């Protein structure tokens, strides 16, 4: 019954379906194979060494498998007739694919591209370019290859019973068609052919995911022993709104998910808002609408008092345009492809949509909204062909006395002159022209004729970039020359750190700026049910009426001028009390045109993908006669060139299409005037923008109805806005008026915001993708398991998949199934280090690298494919770890002599006890500078050489620095080369260090004396005593698997800060701070260098030890003062080593702070500050799981008898971490501590 | 040059700790190879007396 | 060199005689 016994047996026989002729044993570690293909075999017979037999070895292994070689089994991988058993089925969704497709009649500048069928001898300039498109458009990389992902399904759903329809449209893919695509498994990059239809791996992807989230649902429902879900009143079928949902895309699946996305997001936000009894979760927090320190009551109804309030005309327009929305998205399809039958299931919910209840404390309603959520994630990573279009400012909005455009340009400059002075009062201000060349390090160039060039020329120019997005289109980046981005450098760095805390107070009568406007990090820093509790009890409260709009094409209405100059004139007049210094030989209001100026901003050049028209081949001889110039400008492998636009768009049009064309040098490709994503002011302009919008918009309701619609706050972030108002009146003709004169302020600002996207709700809250309905949390899960954004490279496969968790933490914590996402780490714990050896070995000798023999230079590479149950095998033992019966818990080693001593896990881990010490080893792979760098470098640079060597080859520690110069000079050039040449290098090691594995008895508890883990609390015993109140505490997030509903019912949400960041970690956030010092050394970085010296002789001698790592001055403060506070405060020298509580549902949960202790712990008071850290993280680990298992909620006491024995055996190998013997006469660190004296007295 | 016995500054200079000074800093402290040569200087005057 | 090592439970107390082995 367990997941380790009945999951195990199903990964196996996904491995006995792949390779069919593989004898599998549970308990052996890692099973070895080999195979070979002949892609290599024709290379080195055209070198001129021809082979014996060039496919009869082939004919000996592909059915009768009777060959082997070194004793080791030779196995084929499976073909594609048979990873569906040869089923097939009716597939009415297959029969609308086939129809819905179309040869070598598309349009060449697209955005997502369509159903190209592919037809062989075809011409090679259409059908290049189409191979050219689908090489970079469709791509499905990551960790693991397609084709098992399609045995997988084969294997899960005969085990449920259950037949998904993404294999039922598969198994139809088979037996007429032979094989989609080559995807080589070495490397997973490269699909190199296209048997029927361009778009086949979109087919897959798009069915490697439809499958998943129905046997998520399927499973979750059996959870929650219900049968089908429940809309307000009426029986619904989960499965038949996304087979209704399958069969839209499935003719063109990019363009329809990207315009079905908007009705299926609207409708879960105006669900429940409309009845009259309103069900909601109490909450309670600080009198500021954005205090996160809130509180939770049990659930309880009241009467609405918007009731009345949606028979408006604001409602009633903007549901037509949602019910228009699906009807176009089913219009583009009812033609395109054969069918004639559309969501007949959504459709009846949609037309009564506020006015039925939605309830959360029962299941049957948070399943579904989130459900909803979770459907558009089918067809992840569109990767999308951009053009490139001009400014075409002819349709920019001049100011005008009718337009409010000069009144946001004067409000805009008020705004950039107050964000500098309420920077001032932060210690944040300019930069300095001494420390000008040493603050460029802030980003991995200057010259007074570099800085005057410009950009505006077809001979010099900018280069935009592009990367990807989840489920959007893919947005572009821009890339600007960084000799005039280091000018943006200079005058926007008080504002990119003021913004940067996470703390502010948001009321609009208030005089500061800081805390209205946002900007947050790239990580969520934190969960995200924890810091988006403000977002929850607004939508708990009887009088919270939010308004959220939304500004479609932000950046076409950013285009225009009024934030161009607004920005500009505040810069320059706030750089008023720093007039009198000049910036190498000249003034700060010459380089601020510098980084602004024309060339820099205003007027560029920028090249992205070309223009490009579609005409005959008989007119095109007769023109490129006289133009057939190139190296220029450089043409797409499909494409055909001429020179200019000019005798490009003379033959534009034909009706037959055939040869293609683009212009290399006479385009005059794009300039644009607009503010760009790459420079330093991104994310703070254009919030700031909202800002002086957001606050043109409280104006004018105050001004046309007034005393309606007081504003309470202010939240700014990026292309959002949220106003946490309250409505007074419940009117339909007044509020249709208030809601008309938001959207013409709008409107005569220059942007277009659409009625469809703007929320004016009371009981409905979404905040940068984090959906609130009333009082709870309906998640969404846009992140994916199959695609990627860019391929992935497995270089710390120890790592890797211990970070891939990390992400199906997440996943099981919106609502995933938690043991389906045990079954999805259990497969892809076998398939990632199978294809990363280079040469073939011999088992129990010694492993052949060179072979110089025609038999095994055939058999190149071998196969490694480890055991399923190597996910639960701890860390430290060559084998990552995770606990089969809580994710959230890391699997330690001191976790594993544990586990086996209950009672209720002897069933779950009785397979587990067998294959540890078994497991294989991991693949764990490890000029300009004379000016950028601080006078402790230069000096120490610029040395005489006799002194300077001394600190290189004999001694010093050294971690950052030049060598680490050296090392960043190995990481700009690590993309390609420095990747790959190193991967040359390790495997000739890893050969070697697997030759001389031998698995070790006797394992071991404890670290060494400079360092503690958590498993120091195995000296003392653990004595589960006391009694608890049972009571089960609340919280907003619904929607969890049994395994971790009942951690947060026993254990509530966490109402304070953690207190186990040590202060090892305090100095980090002094050393978090500092991008020259973020990205490069650490608190593990900076202790080694206590480590080489504590207790000096001064404390003079103590700043300066930290200007020898080279990096900064300013913060050997922060290391003078916490030192001599740790010669004065008590601590125990050592580390902590952990590698828990971090994923983002135990940061949610009660566990790890100070109010845990106090109910849950009783330790003695002989410990100090870091060994009783290492108690609680011990502390924490069992009662999560003394949660997840059902045992009663006692209180953990850690006891230490009156054994007299026993107390010596405590007092000798406390001593022993504590201080070192040998190491003492290496550090000279004096054993006159206070702590360490305490040691001869503590247990005695 | 003969050094006295460790036990001899640690029972009576050094033996209360939270409290240093001017004798409880020069403790700890080894010479160099010029302050040993000074020391050598001290010797010859002491035997050569005026 | 030539330094040794046994099982002591003194924290301070027996490493000052430690240094007598490097003296």
């Amino acid at each position: 019954v367990a997941i380790t016994v009945q999951g195990a047996q199903l990964i196996k026989r996904v491995v006995e379906r792949f390779y069919p002729g593989i004898a599998f044993n549970i308990n052996e570690g890692a099973c070895y194979i080999y195979k070979f293909s002949d892609h290599i075999r024709r290379i080195r017979m055209k070198h001129g060494t021809k082979y014996r037999r060039q496919a009869e070895e082939i004919i000996r292994n592909i059915s009768l498998r009777k060959e082997r070689l070194y004793g080791i089994p030779v196995l084929d991988e499976v073909e594609w007739k048979y990873v569906f058993d040869g089923q097939t089925f009716q597939s009415y969704a297959f029969e609308v694919y086939v129809n819905s497709i179309l040869p070598w009649s598309e349009l060449d500048p697209e955005e997502e591209f369509l159903r190209n069928y592919r037809v062989s001898r075809e011409m090679t300039e259409v059908e290049k370019f189409i191979e050219f498109r689908a090489k970079n458009e469709m791509q499905i990389y990551g960790d693991i290859p397609i084709k098992v992902w399609c045995c997988f399904i084969n294997e899960l759903s005969a085990e449920l019973k259950h037949v998904p329809l993404g294999m039922q449209v598969m198994a139809d893919f088979v037996n007429r068609f032979d094989s989609p695509f080559h995807q080589g498994n070495r490397d997973l990059s490269n699909l190199e052919d296209f048997q029927v239809a361009y778009t086949t791996p979109l087919l897959f992807e798009m069915c490697c995911m439809e499958s998943i989230l129905e046997f998520n649902i399927k499973m979750r429902m059996r959870e929650e022993e219900i049968s089908a879900l429940e809309f307000g009143d009426m029986k619904v079928d989960p499965v038949g709104l996304l087979r209704e949902f399958f069969i839209l895309c499935l003719p063109h699946p990019k363009k329809i998910n990207n315009v079905l996305r908007a009705p299926y997001s609207w409708f879960v936000k105006m669900w429940g808002v409309g009845a009259d009894p309103i069900v909601v979760l109490q909450s309670t927090a600080g009198d500021d609408r954005n205090s996160k320190d809130v509180f939770y009551d049990k659930f309880r109804t009241e009467p609405n008092r918007y009731k009345a309030l949606f028979r408006s005309s604001f409602y009633n327009e903007s549901r037509r345009m949602n019910e228009e929305k699906i009807l176009e998205a089913v219009k583009y399809s009812q033609k395109l492809g054969s069918h004639d039958r559309r969501l007949p299931l959504f459709e009846k919910m949609l037309k009564t949509v506020y006015t039925t209840p939605f309830y959360p404390h029962k299941s049957s309603n948070m399943i579904l909204a989130s459900f909803l959520l979770s459907i558009q994630t089918i067809t992840g990573y569109g990767r999308a062909w951009v053009k490139n279009v001009s400014t075409e400012f002819d349709k920019q909005l001049k100011p005008n006395p009718s337009n409010l455009v000069q009144d946001v340009s004067d409000l805009t400059r008020e705004f950039f002159k107050q964000a500098y002075v309420e920077a001032k009062e932060r210690r944040e201000e300019i930069v300095k022209p001494e420390d000008l060349y040493t603050s460029m390090l802030r980003l991995a160039v200057f010259t007074d004729e570099e800085l005057h060039k410009k950009y505006n020329s077809v001979e010099l120019y900018q280069t935009k970039g592009s990367r990807d997005v989840p489920i959007k289109a893919t947005r572009t980046i821009y890339s600007i020359n960084l000799s005039v981005l280091v000018p943006q450098l200079i005058v926007t760095l008080p504002l990119n750190e003021y913004f940067s805390r996470v703390g502010g107070i948001t009321s609009p009568d208030y005089k500061k700026i800081g805390g209205k406007v946002i900007v947050g990090d790239l990580e969520a820093t934190g969960s995200r049910v924890m810091d988006a509790a403000d977002c929850f009890r607004n939508s708990a409260d009887r009088d919270i009426f939010t308004i959220a709009i939304d500004y479609s094409e932000y950046d076409t209405h950013l285009t225009r001028h009024n934030f161009r100059t607004g920005m500009l004139q505040g810069i320059r007049e706030a750089m008023a009390p720093y007039r009198d210094l000049r910036y190498e030989g000249y003034t700060l209001e010459q380089i601020i045109d510098f980084g602004y100026g024309e060339g820099r901003v205003a007027n560029t050049l920028w090249n992205g993908k070309r223009r490009l028209f579609k005409t005959t081949f008989d007119a095109y001889i007769r023109l490129d006669e006289s133009e057939r110039d190139k190296g220029s400008f450089k043409v797409p492998k499909g494409v055909l060139p001429v020179s200019s636009v000019d005798v490009a768009n003379r033959i534009a049009v034909d009706k037959g299409f055939d040869t293609l064309i683009a212009a290399t040098d006479g385009s005059d490709l794009a300039l644009i005037d607009t503010h760009l994503s790459g420079e330093n002011s991104t994310l703070i302009a254009n919030s700031m923008h909202n800002m002086a919008i957001g606050t043109l918009m409280q104006r004018e309701v105050g001004r046309e109805q007034p005393g309606v619609l007081t504003f309470l706050s202010e939240q700014y972030v990026g292309d959002d806005t949220l106003f946490y108002t309250k409505l007074h009146t419940t009117d339909t003709k007044v509020f249709d008026k208030v809601a008309a004169s938001i959207f013409d302020t709008v409107a005569k600002c220059g942007h277009e915001a659409s009625p469809s996207k703007t929320m004016m709700t009371p009981y409905s809250v979404e905040k940068t993708q984090t959906h609130a309905k009333q009082g709870c949390y309906v998640p969404q899960d846009r992140m994916m398991i199959i695609s990627s954004e860019r391929r992935k490279d497995i270089e710390d496969v120890q790592g890797y998949v211990r970070s891939q968790v990390q992400t199906m933490i997440t996943k099981v914590s919106r609502g995933f199934c938690h043991d389906l996402a045990q079954l999805i780490l259990m497969l892809k714990t076998t398939f990632i280090g199978a294809w990363k050896m280079k040469r073939t070995i011999k088992e129990d000798a010694m492993y052949r690298d060179r072979k110089f023999d025609s038999n095994d230079e055939d058999g190149f590479t071998l196969i490694q494919i480890r055991n399923p149950l190597a996910l639960y095998v701890p860390i430290g033992w060559n084998g990552y770890g995770a606990h089969p019966a809580a994710l959230n818990i890391v699997m330690t080693e001191e976790m594993y002599v544990d586990s086996i001593m209950i009672s209720k896990l002897d069933e779950i881990m009785a397979p587990i006890r067998r294959i540890v010490h078994d497991i294989p080893p991991c693949w764990n792979e490890t000029s300009f500078f004379s000016k950028m760098a601080r006078p402790a470098v230069q000096a120490a640079l610029s040395d005489p050489q006799i002194i300077n060597l001394v600190e290189e080859l004999p001694l010093g520690e050294f971690s950052p620095g030049r060598i680490s110069r050296t090392m960043m000079h190995s990481a700009l050039l690590k993309e390609s080369s420095a990747r790959t040449l190193l991967s040359s290098g390790y495997e000739l090691e890893y050969q070697k260090a697997l030759n001389s594995w031998i698995t070790q008895v006797s394992m071991r508890l404890g670290e060494e004396s400079g360092v503690i883990s958590t498993s120091y609390a195995k000296l003392f015993d653990v004595y589960f005593e006391g009694e608890l109140d049972g009571a089960p505490h609340m919280f907003p997030d619904q929607n969890l698997s049994p395994q971790f509903y009942i951690q947060k019912m026993m254990i509530g949400p966490r109402v304070s800060s953690r207190v186990r960041n040590s202060y090892v970690d305090r100095i980090d956030v002094i050393l978090r701070k500092d991008v020259v010092m973020r990205g490069f050394i650490t608190a593990n970085t900076i202790l080694n260098v206590i480590e080489k010296l504590g207790t000096n002789h001064s404390v003079g001698d103590l700043v300066t030890v930290f200007t020898l790592m080279n990096i900064e001055t300013r913060v050997a403060e922060e290391l003078a003062e916490y030192m001599t506070s740790e010669k004065i405060r008590f601590d125990a020298l050592k580390l902590l080593k952990k590698g828990i509580a971090g994923d983002e549902f135990t940061m949610s949960l009660n566990v790890a702070t100070q109010d845990f202790i106090d109910t849950y712990l009783a330790y003695p008071y002989q410990l100090t500050k870091t060994e009783v850290d290492a108690i609680s993280l011990y502390c924490t680990q069992m009662i999560m799981l003394r949660a997840a298992l059902g045992l009663p909620k006692k209180k953990m006491k850690i006891v230490v008898t009156d054994d007299a024995k026993k107390r010596y055996k405590i007092r000798l190998q406390r001593f022993r971490t504590h201080v070192p013997k040998i190491k003492v006469l290496k550090k000279l660190i004096d054993p006159n501590r206070m702590t360490v004296r305490n040691l001869e007295n503590q247990f005695v | 040059y003969i050094a006295p016995n460790p036990r001899i500054s640690s029972i009576t200079l050094t033996q209360r700790i939270t409290t240093t000074g001017p004798f409880a800093i020069l403790t700890g402290s080894t010479p160099t190879a010029q302050q040993l040569n000074d020391v050598r200087k001290i010797y010859l005057a002491l035997m050569f007396p005026g | 060199e030539g330094d040794v090592l046994s099982s002591d439970s003194g924290p301070l107390l027996s490493v000052f005689a430690l240094q007598e082995i490097m003296q």
